[PDB]
């Protein structure tokens, strides 16, 4: 309890923030990718695994929340499918 | 699952030793004992953190001053 | 010995009904949580001083002595053999916390020694039963005074109940203000 | 059969059942009944080792109490009487304790590993130096009942209460 | 597909809108039971079952407090630990 | 309204059937008791020997009631009884589990609590560092530095104690269970094979008759559910025992032999000396 | 139980043996040392010393032990399988539900 | 049948009991009854009247959990939302399409 | 720790099966019976059967009963009650409309929950 | 026999092997090994369970606030 | 002669251990329905697990009957009852919107 809670987070805070890192930077090279053809998976395959890969799930359903708002926004679609996500705020 | 007490000692290897009654010889360890007025300020100090810590039940506060 | 006859009723409507409980209400429960735990404490502490002043020096050296205090470990032999242990061998045994050096203190003081039995024990289980329930009892008339002084729906009920209402019509007199003022009813 | 014993079992029944006969009681018979414990001592210790009471040693006491001599005298005849029982009770094999379950005298430490001198595989105490013709009474003393059966801890909730 | 995560909506909006959904389905009933001509005793043996639900979930919407911020709360968030911000003892408070 | 916390409970036949049990207990009068008395005097020697008896008694008693019940008094409850498992965990297995607490708890407790101060069991401890560590450090083992993970410490090192007071909850709850599903398994098979049969019959009505007899059939069909249901009912109650012994009284053996007393007539007392 | 009670009791013997060992070999003037001078004003010395004590206070031992920390400890335990689980965000109490004029 | 043996079906009624009305006339009998002794709060009567539901009241209404239990506000099943790319997209714009 | 107990007769076990034997030997003690008046069917090969030879002990501990050889067979009626409604069932005349809507028993009826 | 924390005593005061024996190697090897040793095994196996899952935390929620943006 | 087997039933309890057995064997028992079986099965929020064929195997003889629903009709006259006896407004509930705790 101790150390886990007061010991180890100054500890596993880099290896955490560069996981992190790495998940932003592959949600991003993924998501330009789909805006350029024109959100086809077809090409952009090798970043759709490291997308999967690196990033977790519990993640990646926030990014395909705030994709899903961009695309309303920018006019691809109107009333994003948003059946089970976090309704929060 | 889980032990047995064929696999563990019993009460009497634990608590083995049984009773022995020491006395010892009187050289007048206890006499002369001093601080005769302790027990009045342990009972004054006693009464003291009773008092500080004292809250009388005040209902006026619930009177209808609306 | 009269708040905590209203407190029952407070705090069934407070479980019922804590979504509408504020910060403050919140930290006058913390407190009276505070003033329980360090009760137990003073209670400890209440019945160590007072079953002293009943205890010969055979009793407290029951609890200072190692020969005693390594009854469940140490075979007694090891101490009739003069040179087993050594002095600072057996001072190392000796306890060493703040009753113990209150007991060593104590053996040069006067008391009013008894047979240790229920006398001894009644003497410090009274005072420390008292200051616990004493405690707790200014613990809950505090956390009642601090509740009627609130502005919130715990502290109209409270004061409803200190009024000398009934429960089931405070609840009634406090939701009909809920349902206007806090819920906006239809 | 496995708790009673066979010599203090008519004195049980003269002890016990003696309102089905009406003959009177003799108390040495109810005396019989500490047959079911073991033998009470009592160690006196000392600067050494402790010692065995005996009633040859109380003898010797009570006489020295009795002469109402000097304490240079008396304390020198009460450690003579001391160390006479010592070195009897050494060849006697010790005393009664430390062969009696639940009570013992330890061994001297062991030397654990490298601590161990070769052969001394002990560590004998301080007071081994001492010489034996210092051996004083402490003033301290150690009663054993060795109440096996009889021990009012082993009596109950209820034997007690009644 | 599916997973097993966190929940949607807040453990307060999730009661908000479970006594709304109750309030519809016991709107229904009392309406149903006006067109039918009933009067208030025969209406209540109707939609007792509708009221009685719309009361419980009520009684979960007041019975949750939701959480105060405060030290305690935000570390165990940023240990993502469930924790009572409340509790001198942790599961020995119950017996104290 | 809100106060309102309404609670379903579920009730059926439970009065009447419950008193019958006890009525009966003196027609048996304790039949049970000669076998008992010889597995405890077995298995342990104690003054309170008696007081585990007894509830042993009671608890064997009860079952072997439930059974006759379950077998020839076939009313309501006394049929589902042996078919149900809370019976099985409850109604027999929880009071054979918590007699020798009952009846040992002092000594049982002491252990348990001692065993909190874990510490290596040396034979013949004639060793003078293990005592200054068993009081200045508590422990044999080195405890330097486990305070900063007490918290889990206390609760691991209560289940350090109870963890040999353990197995004898998992053969309680086995044998319950082993009780339940044999009663279940063996009365739906026997019905199934009973109802195929009766298919088989009724629709070739040469062999709708008596076919072995009125009485032969059921003659053997209680022979054999009598003899079945004992033999389980014993192995229930003798393998409890067994593992009551192997489990939970092995811890108080404490054999003193006999040291003969010298003075009997005359006692050294604290005014001998002083 | 396992067949490995054996070592373990040899490994355990092992620790315990050589802390005797040390122990002896040190010899005295422990009391001398800052060790032992700062455990003497050691709570946990106190705790872990009174724990074997007689009357009662093995039992009192563990239960402070349980009261104080063994509830935290228990709460950990039933944590280890909630750190790694994904958790919505706290709804956070706007703190303006609950206020009231008296009257 | 054979599972028809394997039944309790010897039930009377439903015993139906509220709790709370209990609860509440539980606690209206220990006020009436330390008003009517006159007893003091240092009484064991008064201990044991008040000291258990004030202590459980005060841990219920001073207990700040930042979650709530397992299978209430988390570890819970749910079915996997339409991605924004892919095969759920196309299909969403093809029933924008259809509906419109 | 070495008591050294004699071995005790009453623990040993030379009395149980000799007991049960007993009892099993009073039980076809009264399965003597008569010349006169005895006849058995035996099997098609002329061997007995294992019921036959054994129903008049069964029955002379029937005449010895007081209240179950008055009682026990007023269930058996109710066999032939059985016997006669199964034949009925077998060939009932039922209408094909309410046994298409109200199947007894039938599965996947929502009605029932499956 | 083979009882749980127990160990029986030779005339040398030494632990006799039940299984295996380690008091070959001198008292600094021993010493290195059991320095560091404590009475407790499964509390640090629990304990690295727990920082594993510690390590490997979920932080989605203080995503889902901003925290990392 | 002065016996508590035919004078004092409380010394004869207090004496006997195997008199506590069968209390303390009610008082678990009970205690057990309290922590488990109290609120899962027998609280109006937990009883229509009765209704369930898996859990709840012919607790009505037959499978549970949803066309009849006996247990929603039984519990709505009871709750009606409730209500007569408390004279409370059905529809007052309706007239409540609760705010939500927002940020
Ligand atoms: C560092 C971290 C803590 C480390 C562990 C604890 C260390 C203490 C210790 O125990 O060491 C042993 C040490 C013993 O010394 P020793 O010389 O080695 O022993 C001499 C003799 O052997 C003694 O012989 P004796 O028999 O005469 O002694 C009497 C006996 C006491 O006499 C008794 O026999 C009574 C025994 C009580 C048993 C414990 C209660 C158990 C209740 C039943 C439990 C049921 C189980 C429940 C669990 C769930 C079950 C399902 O002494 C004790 O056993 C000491 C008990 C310590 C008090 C603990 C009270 C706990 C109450 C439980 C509620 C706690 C709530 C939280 C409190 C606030 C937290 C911050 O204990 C003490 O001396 C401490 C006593 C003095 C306490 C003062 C505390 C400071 C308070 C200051 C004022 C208020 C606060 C002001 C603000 C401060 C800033 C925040
Ligand atoms: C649920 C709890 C709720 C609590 C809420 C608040 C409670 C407040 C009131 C409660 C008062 C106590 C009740 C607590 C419940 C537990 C009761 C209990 O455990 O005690 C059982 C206890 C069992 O006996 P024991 O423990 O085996 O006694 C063994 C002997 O001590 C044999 O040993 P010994 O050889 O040392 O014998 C010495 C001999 C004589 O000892 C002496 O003479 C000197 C001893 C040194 C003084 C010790 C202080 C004693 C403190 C007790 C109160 C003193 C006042 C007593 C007189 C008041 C009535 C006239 O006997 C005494 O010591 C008797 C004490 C009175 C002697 C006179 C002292 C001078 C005054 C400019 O029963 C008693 O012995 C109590 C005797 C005192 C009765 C007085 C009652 C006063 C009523 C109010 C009057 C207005
Ligand atoms: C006990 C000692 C006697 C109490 C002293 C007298 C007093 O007034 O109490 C002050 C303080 C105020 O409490 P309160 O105002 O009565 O309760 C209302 C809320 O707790 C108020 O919540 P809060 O945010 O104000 O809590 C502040 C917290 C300090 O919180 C932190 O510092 C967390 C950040 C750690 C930095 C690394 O406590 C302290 O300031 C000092 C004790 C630590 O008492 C405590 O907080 C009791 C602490 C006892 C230990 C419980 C765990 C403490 C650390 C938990 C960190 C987060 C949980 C991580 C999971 C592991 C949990 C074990
Ligand atoms: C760092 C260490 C560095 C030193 C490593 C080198 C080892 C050198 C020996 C030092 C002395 C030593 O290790 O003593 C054992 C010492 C402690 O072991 P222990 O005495 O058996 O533990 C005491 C209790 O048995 C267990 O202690 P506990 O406190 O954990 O017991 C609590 C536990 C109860 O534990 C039990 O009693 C078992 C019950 C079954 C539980 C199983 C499931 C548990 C998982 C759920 C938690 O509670 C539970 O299991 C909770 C279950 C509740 C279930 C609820 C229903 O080991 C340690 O110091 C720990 C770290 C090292 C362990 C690995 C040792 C290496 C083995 C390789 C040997 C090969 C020969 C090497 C020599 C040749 C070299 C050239
Ligand atoms: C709890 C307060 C104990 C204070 C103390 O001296 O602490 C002393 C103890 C060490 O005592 P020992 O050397 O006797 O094992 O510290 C610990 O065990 C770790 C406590 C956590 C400290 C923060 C890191
Ligand atoms: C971190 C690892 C946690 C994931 C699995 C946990 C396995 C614990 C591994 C630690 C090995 C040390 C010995 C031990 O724990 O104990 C290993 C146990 C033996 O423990 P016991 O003898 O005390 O029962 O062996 C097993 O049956 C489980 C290990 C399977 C491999
Ligand atoms: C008080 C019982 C009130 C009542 O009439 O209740 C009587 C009912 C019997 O009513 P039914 O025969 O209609 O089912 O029985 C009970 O409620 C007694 C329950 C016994 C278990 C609790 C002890
Ligand atoms: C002793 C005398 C008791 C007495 O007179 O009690 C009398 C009181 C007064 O009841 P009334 O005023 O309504 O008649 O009874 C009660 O309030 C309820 C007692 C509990 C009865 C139900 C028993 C099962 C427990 C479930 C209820 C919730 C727990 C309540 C705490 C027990
Ligand atoms: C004959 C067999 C049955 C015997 C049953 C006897 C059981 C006796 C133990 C009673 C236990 C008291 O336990 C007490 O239960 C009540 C409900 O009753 C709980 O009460 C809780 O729920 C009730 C309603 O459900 C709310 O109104 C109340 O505000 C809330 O605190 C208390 O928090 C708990 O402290
Ligand atoms: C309580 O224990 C008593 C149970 O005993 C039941 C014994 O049941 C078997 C009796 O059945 C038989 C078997 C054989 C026979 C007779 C056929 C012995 C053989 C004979 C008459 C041809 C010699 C009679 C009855």
């Amino acid at each position: 309890s101790l150390p886990t809670f007061f010991l180890a987070p100054p500890l596993t805070e880099p290896f955490r923030a560069r996981h992190r890192r790495k998940c932003i930077e592959k949600k991003d090279t993924f998501f330009q990718c789909l805006d350029k053809n024109k959100n086809e998976t077809e090409p952009c395959e090798v970043e759709a695994s490291g997308y999967s890969q690196e990033c977790p799930d519990s993640w990646r359903r926030y990014f395909n929340e705030q994709r899903w708002k961009a695309l309303e926004l920018k006019g691809e679609v109107k009333h994003a499918n948003l059946k089970n996500t976090q309704q929060h705020f | 699952m889980g032990g047995k007490a064929s696999e563990a000692v019993t009460i009497a290897f634990r608590f083995p030793h049984r009773t022995t009654f020491l006395v010892k010889q009187n050289v007048g360890q206890k006499l002369n004992k001093g601080h005769q007025t302790f027990w009045q300020l342990v009972a004054g100090g006693w009464l003291f953190f009773l008092l500080i810590n004292r809250t009388s039940f005040k209902p006026k506060l619930a009177a209808p001053k609306v | 010995t009269h708040a905590e006859l209203h407190l029952f009723d407070l705090d069934e409507f407070m479980q019922t009904y804590k979504r509408l409980q504020t910060r403050q209400d919140w930290l006058i429960e913390n407190k009276c949580k505070k003033s329980r735990l360090f009760s137990y404490v003073a209670a400890v502490i209440a019945f160590t001083v007072g079953k002293s002043a009943t205890m010969s020096d055979e009793a407290i050296l029951a609890k200072i002595d190692p020969y005693v205090t390594s009854e469940v470990r140490v075979q007694r032999g090891a101490w009739w053999r003069s040179g087993y242990f050594t002095k600072e061998e057996v001072e190392m045994m000796t306890p060493k916390g703040p009753i113990a050096r209150y007991y060593k203190f104590l053996l040069g003081v006067r008391r009013f020694p008894l047979k240790h039995g229920a006398l001894s024990w009644a003497c410090g289980f009274v005072p420390a039963w008292l200051t616990f329930t004493s405690l707790n009892h200014w613990a809950q008339n505090r956390r009642l005074n601090r509740y009627l002084t609130q502005e919130s729906v715990f502290g109209e009920m409270a004061r409803e109940l200190v009024r000398g209402k009934t429960a089931d019509e405070a609840t009634t007199s406090v939701m009909a203000r809920v349902e206007k003022e806090i819920l906006g009813v239809h | 059969h496995r708790l009673m014993l066979d010599e203090v079992t008519e004195s049980y029944k003269e002890i016990f059942y003696s309102h089905y006969t009406g003959q009177l009681r003799d108390v040495r018979k109810c005396a019989h009944l500490r047959l079911y414990d073991g033998t009470s001592t009592v160690l006196l210790l000392t600067n050494k080792e402790p010692v065995e009471l005996t009633s040859e040693l109380l003898q010797k006491w009570n006489a020295i109490k009795a002469a109402k001599l000097s304490p240079e005298e008396e304390k020198k005849a009460r450690n003579e009487a001391l160390i006479e029982a010592y070195k009897e009770q050494e060849l006697h094999g010790g005393p009664h304790v430390k062969h009696m379950q639940g009570y013992g005298i330890p061994a001297d430490t062991p030397l654990l590993g490298e601590n161990a001198k070769g052969d001394q595989y002990t560590q004998p105490p301080e007071s081994a130096s001492i010489p034996l013709e210092q051996l004083e009474w402490t003033g301290d003393t150690v009663f054993i009942p060795a109440e096996y059966r009889t021990e009012m801890e082993d009596w109950g909730r209820e034997l007690t209460k009644l | 597909s599916s997973y097993t995560g966190a929940a949607l909506a807040p453990k307060s909006e999730r009661l908000r809108l479970a006594f709304e959904e109750k309030q519809k389905d016991h709107q229904k009933c009392i309406e149903e039971a006006k067109g039918k001509g009933l009067k208030k005793d025969e209406l209540i043996d109707a939609c007792a079952w509708t009221h009685r639900k719309t009361i419980l979930a009520l009684k979960d919407w007041f019975a949750y407090r939701p959480p105060f911020q405060d030290r305690r709360s935000k570390w165990a968030e940023y240990c993502s630990i469930r924790h009572d911000s409340g509790s001198w003892l942790g599961w020995s408070q119950k017996f104290f | 309204m809100l106060n309102s916390n309404i609670y379903i409970i579920i009730y059926g036949g439970i009065i009447m059937y419950s008193i019958m049990i006890i009525i009966q207990m003196f027609l048996y009068n304790f039949s049970n008791k000669i076998y008992i008395e010889v597995e405890i005097n077995k298995y342990i020697l104690s003054k309170n020997n008696i007081d585990i008896y007894w509830i042993i008694c009671n608890c064997t008693i009860i079952i072997i009631i439930t059974t006759l019940n379950h077998i020839i008094n076939k009313i309501g409850i006394y049929n589902m009884i042996e078919y149900n498992i809370c019976y099985w965990l409850i109604g027999t297995g929880l009071g054979l589990y918590i007699s020798p607490f009952i009846v040992f708890g002092y000594k049982f407790f002491v252990y348990i609590m001692d065993l909190n101060n874990y510490s290596l069991n040396i034979y013949h401890n004639n060793n003078k560092m293990n005592d200054i560590q068993q009081i200045y450090n508590g422990t044999n083992y080195n405890d330097t530095m486990i305070f900063f993970i007490k918290d889990i410490n206390n609760i691991f090192t209560i289940y350090r104690s109870i963890n040999f007071f353990m197995n004898w909850l998992y053969q309680m709850i086995y044998y319950g269970v082993r009780m339940w599903l044999v009663f279940v398994l063996h009365s739906f098979s026997l019905g199934s094979f009973g109802e195929l049969i009766t298919v088989i019959t009724d629709n070739n009505l040469i062999f709708n008759v008596f076919y072995i007899g009125l009485l032969g059939l059921g003659f053997i069909l209680y022979l054999i559910v009598i003899f079945y249901l004992g033999i389980q009912i014993y192995v229930y109650i003798s393998f409890s025992l067994s593992f009551l012994h192997s489990t939970i009284l092995l811890f108080l053996v404490n054999y003193i032999p006999h040291y003969n007393n010298k003075s009997i007539f005359n006692t050294f007392t604290n005014k001998s000396i002083y | 139980s396992s067949p490995l009670v054996p070592v373990w009791n040899d490994l355990r013997a092992l620790q315990v043996f050589t802390s005797q060992e040390y122990m002896q070999k040190r010899g005295p003037g422990f009391t001398n040392t800052l060790e032992y001078k700062l455990s003497c004003l050691n709570p946990v010395k106190w705790y872990d010393m009174m724990k074997v004590m007689p009357g009662g206070k093995a039992f009192v031992g563990t239960a402070l032990g349980l009261a104080l920390f063994g509830g935290w400890g228990v709460e950990f335990v039933k944590n280890i399988s909630v750190m790694t689980k994904e958790k919505p965000p706290i709804d956070w109490n706007n703190e303006k539900l609950g206020h009231l004029t008296r009257s | 049948s054979p599972n028809e043996h394997l039944m309790f079906f010897d039930f009377s009624s439903w015993l139906l009991v509220d709790f709370g009305k209990r609860w509440e006339r539980w606690v209206s009998f220990k006020k009436s009854f330390l008003t009517t002794t006159r007893s003091p709060y240092w009484s064991p009567q008064f201990f044991l009247l008040t000291f258990f539901q004030l202590r459980n009241s005060n841990v219920k209404l001073c207990e700040n959990w930042n979650w709530a239990p397992k299978g209430d506000d988390f570890n819970l099943l749910h079915n996997s939302a339409a991605e924004p790319f892919g095969r759920d997209l196309k299909a969403h714009l093809e029933r924008e399409a259809g509906a419109k | 720790a070495a008591p050294a107990e004699k071995p005790d007769p009453a623990l040993d076990a030379t009395k149980a099966l000799p007991k049960a034997l007993e009892e099993v030997e009073f039980f076809q003690s009264y399965a003597v019976r008569r010349k006169t008046g005895f006849h058995l069917f035996n099997r098609a090969t002329g061997s007995p059967t294992i019921v036959g030879p054994m129903f008049y002990n069964l029955y002379n501990f029937v005449r010895i009963g007081r209240v179950s050889k008055y009682v026990c067979w007023l269930s058996l009626p109710l066999v032939f009650q059985r016997m006669w409604m199964k034949n009925r069932a077998t060939g009932m005349e039922y209408d094909i409309d309410l046994e298409n809507y109200a199947p007894f028993e039938a599965k996947k009826n929502p009605m029932h929950g499956h | 026999g083979e009882l749980s924390e127990y160990v029986e005593v030779n005339e040398k005061g030494m632990p006799k092997p039940q299984a295996l024996s380690l008091w070959n190697m001198p008292y600094a090897k021993r010493r290195a090994l059991t320095k560091f040793a404590r009475g407790v095994r499964w509390q640090f196996i629990v304990l690295f369970i727990a920082l594993y899952n510690f390590k490997n935390r979920d932080d989605s929620h203080l995503l889902r606030r901003g925290a990392y943006n | 002669v002065y016996t508590n087997w035919q004078s004092s039933y409380t010394r004869l309890f207090v004496s006997k251990p195997w008199m506590w057995h069968p209390l303390a064997w009610m008082t678990l028992s009970v205690g057990i329905w309290w922590k488990f079986g109290k609120e899962s099965l027998c609280n109006e929020r937990s009883f229509y697990i009765h209704t369930h064929p898996k859990w709840a195997p012919h607790k009505f003889h037959t499978v549970y009957n949803w066309s009849r629903d006996p247990i929603k009709w039984t519990l709505a006259e009871q709750y009606a009852s409730i209500i007569r006896n408390t004279n409370t407004d059905i529809e007052a509930v309706l007239k409540i919107k609760l705010p939500a705790n927002a940020n």
